[PDB]
């Protein structure tokens, strides 16, 4: 509905008591124009969960189509029975750093001329569906991070534990 | 793991202007916030301001009245402090420290000596100002909050001439590598901390601080000391 929850607080870190060094931090996997962080085998439990994964989009050239694919709870049985995914309306709503806490953000207002398509594949372009896209627009003046949390870091199978997933949307300025 | 690296103690002048440098190592530098606290001798900790470097734009304690300018040079990994119109009442360490995304400063600059030589802001109210007590005994210190905080409160452990060591953040949860003697309670503006049973480890200064909205505000402390 595109309101945003001026109360709603959280952090990269949430729950797991991980420190950002201590993140396994990697690149987004990027074919042409558009930049993917797929969580579906980084978030499954392990022997050593909670581990924070932190998937970096480096932007700095125009019309990247940003894809985020976070795996729905019982889409494989055990493996995501606690999966949630912050902000509940992404893409339009996102998470910015305000002093040094996540907050909500209207993404239209962050960065001007945002192309989010109501729809990917037929489906509703939110997480309820597994999949959000965006394209960032041919320029941008000023550099602009957001995030995106999946987090499966509360799904336990005996002593296996899920993982944290964080989205961090890093756009420096382009198109000059 | 991450090292914050301050700038040498430095003597200067009054009316002069003081740069404190602050080199960032490990970890992430572009996109979490470096912070600025002073302590004047004998006195609390008092936030100056941060800065998130890829912002370029720092943010102050109204208090300060622009005499202070955070900036950051990216290419580096140096955040820097510049206080200006220096007096005597300045002369104090500058600590940077920063925030890894659990949204509590936890990794300090060995901080900087500085001698000079020739409204709506959350009131933390700690108590007792100071403990005596003997090996083996509790110690519970009080933390009120003049505002409701959430759980967004922290507990700092300070020795002579050392930084603030974080111990406990989100009201009760134990950093990594604090033994389980400690812990911490409350929500709203209500805040404790216990240690069940008192080790030689334990005697240090200790204060409170809220992380809810900036200013970031401290308690005066509890200076916890052995019984005579």
């Amino acid at each position: 509905l595109d309101k945003i929850d001026l109360s709603y607080e959280t952090t990269e870190s949430g729950d797991t008591a991980v420190s950002e060094d201590s993140y396994d931090k990697y690149a987004s996997q990027n074919t042409n124009k558009e930049y993917v962080c797929d969580f579906t085998d980084q978030l499954k439990p392990t022997e050593s969960g909670p581990k924070v994964k932190k998937c970096e989009v480096k932007v700095n050239e125009p019309l990247i189509k940003v894809k985020i694919i976070c795996p729905l709870k019982g889409s494989v049985e055990k493996l995501y029975d606690n999966i949630e995914y912050v902000p509940k309306k992404s893409p339009y709503v996102v998470l910015t750093k305000e002093e040094t806490k996540l907050k909500e953000k209207l993404l239209s207002k962050l960065i001007y001329g945002l192309l989010i398509s109501p729809t990917v594949n037929e489906k509703e372009n939110n997480f309820k569906e597994g999949v959000i896209e965006f394209t960032l627009p041919p320029v941008v003046h000023k550099a602009t991070v957001f995030y995106f949390i999946c987090d499966n870091s509360k799904t336990e199978d005996d002593n296996k534990k899920g993982n944290r997933g964080i989205v961090e949307v890093y756009v420096e300025p382009y198109g000059n | 793991q991450v090292q914050l690296v301050q700038s040498g103690a430095e003597v200067k002048k009054p009316g002069s202007s003081v740069k404190v440098s602050c080199k960032v190592s490990g970890g992430t530098f572009n996109t979490y916030a470096i912070i600025w606290v002073r302590q004047a001798p004998g006195q609390g900790l008092e936030w100056m301001g941060a800065i998130i470097p890829f912002q370029d734009r720092g943010q102050y304690a109204q208090k300060f009245q622009g005499r202070v300018t955070i900036t950051a040079d990216k290419s580096t990994s140096t955040a820097y402090m510049e206080l200006s119109s220096l007096r005597s009442e300045d002369t104090a360490v500058y600590y940077c420290a920063k925030e890894s995304g659990r949204a509590v400063a936890d990794r300090w600059g060995q901080g900087t000596l500085v001698t000079v030589s020739s409204g709506s802001d959350i009131v933390m109210t700690q108590s007792p100002a100071s403990l005596a007590l003997s090996l083996g005994e509790r110690a519970t210190l009080y933390c009120r909050a003049s505002h409701s905080i959430s759980s967004w409160l922290a507990w700092y452990q300070q020795k002579p001439g050392k930084a603030p060591k974080l111990l406990i953040y989100k009201a009760s949860t134990l950093e990594s590598g604090v033994p389980s003697r400690f812990s911490g309670s409350g929500s709203g503006t209500e805040f404790t901390l216990t240690i069940s049973s008192l080790q030689p480890d334990d005697f240090a200064t200790y204060y409170c601080q809220q992380y809810k909205s900036y200013p970031w505000t401290f308690g005066q402390g509890t200076k916890l000391e052995i019984k005579r």
